[PDB]
């Protein structure tokens, strides 16, 4: 039984420390969308003038896993709460742990099974990341409804993922965007304005807004 | 003309290299870049019967004078001036002329490793005797007498014939 | 006292080195002859000079001879100028290398140094190392004894012996079988790709980050199997001193949860410690396969532990991963990703001018007769790769073995009448199945 640990550099220097899990489930491990998200918070255009966007704003990460997003914006000055599964809460509150130093806003873990009735979130957040949350049944329909009770009309939702071309994942991509056009309006972002060396050309940033 | 000469190195008249330093041998961002365009000018080589003959023209334009020598077993030098459209027969007769024994069987050679001039009709620009080139000789029956006994004595020293070819070469 | 960078030479023999027309000219020196060349560390050697139009005006051409005694790499800074004057010798003294000559007994002079020095004129200096091919090897030699002392030029009337027992060569003295660029034969295109590529970030990483190129951090190679993919990283890691550590995919694959893991950790903390460095992973397609991704319990995720210690590797580790695979399409997309592997050089199937080259390489010991061939042999080895032509020559040199005689050590002077016939180059062929 043993564990490896990703250096998420910053780009003012700090690193951040995040334990990954050998055996377990997929949120164990930090994805290249997690990296790709996590970068483009950090770039002078997410960042816009004088204090950082995300400096004492809410912000709720779905599906966290290890908390790479998260725990990002978190050291921005954001006020973050990580959610997921029952099982990914020890490695949640590991991360915070490990990282709480580098932390300038807040940062909180919290259970959210996706398509559950909401309990803790009266309020809508700022903002909504999710990093490679589209795969599999619970990212078509549950997704979308955790989206939809949670998210306000000036809630900002930034959907980073993978383009997978191998078994139910392109098929799973394609439902999610055409259930995703009922109620939200999506819209890629460039890769130009993405992280000039984390970025990649199957990799996707979408701005998802209500109604 | 030829404007023969022959020198030895027992005729130095004068006297080990200096040691160089450490950081003389220490390569520069410039050396590194110089390196990088050695590559790339490899990388680059990835023309037919008129092109290559414009190539040899060319470059037999830019070296129209020769500087030849002949290095004896007896480690005596025979340096002679040709043109690159003589033949390495054209050499034969220059050595036979400054011969002790005119009719001695002899063969040129360049080394390393010994590869015989035997076509004698062969011009020197073929033969890679362009445009400074150290020709050596050797007997069927080796005889120490070699040279003629009398271009022995107005032998030069070997810096002397250096002085020669550079003179020649320049005008 | 001008410098010059050292490349790889065109003219094969030991004592040769070749310089441009135009620095010739500028240094007044004549072709054929003796220059005196210095490196780092009061290392010293002489050599016959000769003038190249491929060579450039800054550049210096020099066989693996030279270079390991001069203890140069390709691209290292070194002094020439002509040396006045070099004596012709009166004794030498010559004994071989103990590895070099095992399971071979008998007249070493005869086989080896008479041909050699024979009429050649070759200047030798005290402490040399030199490779003399016949006897179906290449055997390399050190003068340990010369007068006059140090340099001395082989003459007609020096004496040559080579009494005495095999002398055990040091570590610094590395061996002129090891893999090289020499070495390699079909694919010039593909070393010249790969040269450019890791040469410079491998030995100066610093200089060459000034030059403004980002250095690769992984470059993918891929070809049928027995292509010659090792063989082009074995020879990169020891033509620049980079430390060289290989890892097969399967066998990796093959141990149980935990260790796999723990085994690449190891693989990459022995990279970062003997920088600069080349890991090698053979047959990446078992490591890190592209197949679907679901909400699932995997035991092993070995991919993410080759990234995470892939993204972690800085520019004071001085390593790059060179991966090899038969299949290129079926390789993780994450693997191309954030420049982890970069580039992509394709070691293919030879050609007829390819196989010939692979030929000329696997021959270059063994006597061959005049009625072979070896343009015939590659113009009918279709389908074959490097390894199949090898281990083709392989079994046609010890058919003329087999033939003659009936392993143990065989004498130096029978091996030497010993050659290879194109009847045995077709049985080879006949029996040869890639
Ligand atoms: N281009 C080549 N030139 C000379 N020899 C070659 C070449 N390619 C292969 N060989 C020979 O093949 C043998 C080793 O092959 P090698 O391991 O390099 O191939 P590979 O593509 O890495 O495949 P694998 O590792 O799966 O067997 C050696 O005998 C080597 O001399
Ligand atoms: N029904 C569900 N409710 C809540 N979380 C879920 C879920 N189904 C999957 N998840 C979580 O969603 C994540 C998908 S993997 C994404 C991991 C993380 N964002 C990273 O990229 O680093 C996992 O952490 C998984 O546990
Ligand atoms: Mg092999």
């Amino acid at each position: 039984l043993r564990s490896f640990v990703r250096v998420l550099e910053k780009r003012d220097g700090t690193v951040l420390r995040l334990q990954q899990y050998s055996s377990g489930g997929v949120g164990c491990v930090v994805w290249d969308a997690a990296i790709v998200l996590s970068k483009y918070l950090e770039t002078p255009e997410f960042s816009g003038d004088g204090a950082h966007a995300l400096s004492r704003r809410s912000v709720l990460e779905l599906g966290s896993g290890t908390g790479a997003v998260g725990l990002m914006a978190a050291t921005l000055g954001a006020d973050v709460v990580v959610t997921d599964l029952e099982e990914l809460q020890d490695l949640l509150k590991m991360n915070i742990n490990m990282n709480k130093h580098l932390v300038t806003g807040s940062v909180q873990a919290k259970v959210l099974k996706w398509g559950e009735e909401i309990e803790g979130f009266p309020s809508p957040p700022d903002f909504i990341l999710m990093a490679d949350c589209i795969y599999y049944e619970e990212s078509l329909e549950p997704l979308l409804k955790t989206l939809k009770d949670i998210s306000g009309f000036e809630t900002c939702i930034i959907c980073c993922y993978e383009q997978r071309t191998m078994g139910k994942n392109p098929e799973i991509e394609k439902k999610y965007f055409e259930l995703l056009q009922l109620d939200f309006d999506f819209e890629k972002i460039p890769l130009e304005k993405h992280d000039e060396e984390y970025r990649s050309e199957d990799i996707h940033i979408i701005y998802i807004r209500k109604k | 003309d030829r404007e023969p000469v022959v020198c030895h190195p027992d005729l130095e008249e004068r006297l080990w290299p200096a040691e160089l330093p450490d950081e003389f041998f220490e390569l520069t961002v410039d050396d590194v870049r110089r390196r990088l365009a050695q590559l790339k000018s490899e990388r680059k080589r990835l023309v037919t019967k008129a092109f290559r003959e414009a190539q040899i023209k060319e470059k037999l334009e830019r070296y129209p004078k020769v500087a030849l020598r002949v290095l004896f077993p007896d480690r005596y030098v025979l340096q002679g001036f040709f043109r690159p459209s003589e033949t390495v027969g054209d050499l034969r007769d220059f050595v036979r002329s400054h011969l002790g024994n005119p009719e001695l069987s002899f063969y040129l050679f360049i080394t390393p490793p010994k590869t015989v001039l035997d076509d004698h009709t062969q011009t020197l620009f073929q033969a890679n005797l362009f445009p400074a080139a150290l020709v050596h000789l050797g007997a069927e029956e080796p005889a120490g007498v070699y040279l003629e006994p009398g271009l022995l004595e107005h032998a030069i020293s070997p810096s002397a014939a250096d002085v020669l070819v550079a003179r020649y070469m320049s005008r | 006292p001008n410098r010059l960078i050292v490349d790889e030479a065109i003219n094969e023999d030991n004592s040769v080195v070749s310089l441009s027309q135009p620095k010739m000219d500028e240094l007044q020196l004549f072709r054929g002859d003796t220059v005196l060349l210095k490196g780092k560390k009061r290392r010293e050697a002489v050599c016959i000079v000769l003038s190249d139009d491929t060579c450039s005006d800054e550049k210096i051409r020099m066989n693996r001879v030279v270079r390991n005694n001069l203890r140069v790499r390709l691209g290292d800074v070194i002094s020439i100028q002509p040396c006045p004057d070099v004596k012709y010798g009166k004794r030498i003294h010559v004994l071989p290398i103990d590895d070099t000559v095992e399971g071979i007994t008998g007249n070493l002079f005869e086989v080896y140094l008479k041909p050699y020095f024979l009429e050649a004129y070759r200047p030798i200096r005290k402490g040399d190392i030199f490779l003399v091919r016949g006897g179906m090897r290449a055997v390399e030699f050190k003068v340990v004894e010369t007068d006059p002392s140090p340099y001395c030029i082989v003459a007609p009337d020096t004496v040559i012996h080579c009494e005495g027992e095999p002398i055990k060569r040091e570590d610094e003295e590395e061996s002129l079988n090891e893999v090289g660029y020499d070495d390699i034969g079909g694919c010039r295109k593909q070393l010249a790709q790969i040269k450019e590529m890791v040469e410079l970030p491998l030995r100066h990483p610093a200089l060459f980050k000034a030059i403004g190129v980002k250095p690769p951090r992984g470059i993918l190679l891929y070809g049928p199997p027995g292509t010659g993919k090792t063989l082009i990283a074995r020879a990169v890691a020891n033509e620049t001193g980079a430390f060289f550590f290989l890892i097969n995919g399967p066998e990796i694959m093959s141990k149980l949860a935990g260790e796999s893991e723990s085994n690449l950790r190891k693989a990459f903390e022995e990279a970062e410690k003997n920088a600069p460095a080349i890991i090698f992973i053979d047959e990446l397609d078992a490591i890190a396969p592209k197949r679907e991704k679901t909400h699932g319990e995997v035991e092993r995720r070995i991919v993410s532990q080759l990234l995470t210690l892939m993204d972690g590797l800085k520019q004071r580790a001085h390593v790059i991963v060179m991966a090899a695979t038969n299949r290129p399409n079926s390789i993780d997309p994450a693997l191309r990703r954030f420049g982890r592997f970069d580039r992509e050089v394709d070691i293919g199937i030879p050609d007829a001018t390819g196989r010939l080259e692979i030929l000329q390489i696997h021959t270059k010991n063994m006597k061959l007769a005049d009625d072979v061939d070896l343009e015939q042999v590659a113009n009918e080895t279709h389908g074959h790769v490097g390894a199949d032509l090898a281990a083709l020559c392989s079994e046609a040199a010890l058919q003329a073995i087999r033939k003659k005689m009936d392993d143990e050590t065989i004498d130096a002077e029978v091996m030497n009448s010993l050659a290879v016939t194109m009847d045995d180059f077709r049985w080879a062929l006949s029996q040869s199945n890639p």
